[PDB]
């Protein structure tokens, strides 16, 4: 027991570049100490005495290893065989990943003329099975051409649980045309920049 | 990532935690409460630490001097054979 | 040459959990790729050029090793042998550190009654040698009891360059009393929480 | 930290940089431009010492897994920054 306690003692001292443990003296008053470290944001203090190091570098390393476990996958839409449908072939990397942290579908709504009229349109995403379940129902801004994010974390999670890696999405937007707007489902020439895509971020 | 538990002999990490109170160091070491002395032992090539984690300490260098330092490779998180 | 090029190839592939380099195909249009990674903030692209990874974890490790070399020192004032004077014995750890990044003197100005009158007082810090050079001249708020920070990075730098580790500070504040205010230069009991201190942050 | 430079026998790191263009990998590897293939070779006196990497740095890559799949990954211990004896 003692030979090992002395082993880590010497180890700690070598990391601190100290030949020896500091000699015992009378420290500054605790109120003086706690107040100083609080104001400098080098340490946090909990009532009745407890002290935690603020800006712990160990928490940063614990954070760096976390994003080492998490992978981001960008899956571009492949054109479906049906009308207004997108096909998504998720990378096999998604098999290694068990827990979905975030999953988004990105659609670009093109609005050539900036309208003050008919600002709101309802866009729906349908996952097709065998049957169609509602991925997302979102009311969006139809003022100007912009991107629009659809949260589908629960569905992508459910999909990976079932061992599946494929998603077929039907998109509906009846009010789009009368708003003078259209969702880009296929990357046209110079409009290929607006090709729709799914984002998957999962870990472990 | 292997964890030594008693009778295993392959290269893994032992895990004994040291509290500065039992050591007589809780007076000049303000924070943290203790050090995670994890070390690698066994026979392979050299059973070297493979995953290392930095650590921050808050301690009295003198009666009127406080130090905030960040040491690299302070804590051995995981090891295996080299 | 080739045996090594193939050696790192296999290493890269093992880290990515790929048995093999991806088969050659036709990728998504570059405009489509660049636009997606931009909006998701996973990658940066600028001026019709190559791509740099935003949120690079290697840039985070390069940052964590920087703060591993940077140390913070808190040096509490010791009561000087002279009137309105503080003595600072900087830790010997300051010898290992060459470059001063930040150095501050912290003084608590106690103001019992909150004045709406005489809001401004001029506080001066004098480093004493052999002769006094002006550490800091700061006009501060005299509304309420509060801390006040004095920048002395250049002086502490010059001090460490000269190989010295000691600082004697005379403090002057003529307008303080008529404002009903007083700088705390000592640990009065129940006021020891306001003991003045020097903060030093240096690297390498 | 020791750096191998041509003639030397002690445990140090040699470092050569690999650009994915010269390798034929710059099509599926979007970023970065190249990999820092730093490895440890050398000899340590003999309980043995293996001349193991001592300081490691994680690295993130951006690459095509498929024609329509982009991967952003963060690998630990990808780059060997410094080595010494064990």
């Amino acid at each position: 027991q003692p030979e090992m306690v002395e082993a880590v003692k010497k180890h700690i001292l070598n990391m601190l570049h100290l030949k020896k443990r500091p000699d015992v003296t009378q420290p500054v008053p605790k109120a003086a100490l706690l107040n100083a470290i609080r104001k400098l944001h080098v340490g946090k203090v909990g009532e009745n005495g407890y002290v935690e190091i603020e800006d712990d570098i160990g928490r940063r390393a614990e954070m760096n290893e976390l994003m080492e476990q998490t992978s981001e996958i960008i899956t571009f839409a492949e054109s479906g065989t049906a009308r207004k449908t997108l096909h998504f072939e998720i990378s096999k990397e998604g098999s290694d990943l068990s827990v979905v942290e975030r999953a988004e579908v990105w659609l670009f709504l093109k609005v050539p003329k900036a309208n003050r009229t008919r600002t709101k349109v309802t866009i729906r995403l349908f996952q097709q099975q065998k049957s169609e379940l509602l991925l997302s129902e979102k009311v969006v801004d139809a003022r100007k051409s912009t991107w629009h994010v659809f949260p589908v974390s629960s569905s992508i999670q459910r999909l990976l649980d079932q061992g599946k890696s494929s998603l077929d999405v039907r998109i509906a937007c009846e009010q789009c045309q009368e708003s003078g707007a259209s969702l880009v489902l296929l990357g046209e020439e110079k409009e290929q920049s607006h090709r729709p895509f799914l984002m998957l971020q999962a870990r472990q | 990532g292997l964890e030594c538990d008693g009778k295993v002999n392959i290269c893994c990490k032992k895990q004994f935690f040291v509290s500065f109170k039992d050591i007589g160091w809780n007076d000049w070491i303000i924070a943290p409460s203790g050090y995670h002395a994890n070390y690698c032992e066994g026979e392979c090539s050299c059973c070297v630490p493979t995953k290392l984690r930095p650590m921050s300490m808050l301690y009295y260098d003198d009666g009127q001097n406080i130090i905030k330092k960040d040491i690299q490779n302070m804590i051995v998180e995981e090891c295996g054979c080299s």
